[PDB]
């Protein structure tokens, strides 16, 4: 928590997952019914079973 | 080609002449067919966690 305790926090491997979002975002709907369970958790994970 | 098309010869006496002839060979390109075998289209079930398109 105390940032002047090293921490390294610079590279794209930072950023990637918001902007796969922000692309398929901007691809529409197919992109987002397609990849709809990171979006959408499941109603019930033991219906989901 | 032609096999015998030189022929040792002896100008003394030619005597009898062999005969020779021309053929002609054949070459050739098969055609073959390829194909795919029918494939089901699934709806997306392989979700419980993971995601299917």
């Amino acid at each position: 928590d105390s940032n002047n305790i090293k921490y390294v926090r610079e590279d794209a491997k930072k950023m990637h997952k918001l902007w796969a979002h922000i692309r398929m975002a901007m691809e529409g709907s197919r992109a987002i019914k397609d990849n709809a369970k990171e979006f959408v958790p499941h109603p019930d994970n033991t219906k989901a079973t | 080609k032609i096999q015998g098309l030189v022929r040792p010869r002896d100008p003394y006496s030619n005597a009898d002449v062999a005969a020779k002839d021309l053929r002609q060979l054949v070459d050739n390109t098969i055609k073959v067919a390829s194909g795919t075998p029918p494939i089901n289209i699934p709806p997306s079930m392989l979700r419980w966690i993971q995601k299917n398109p």
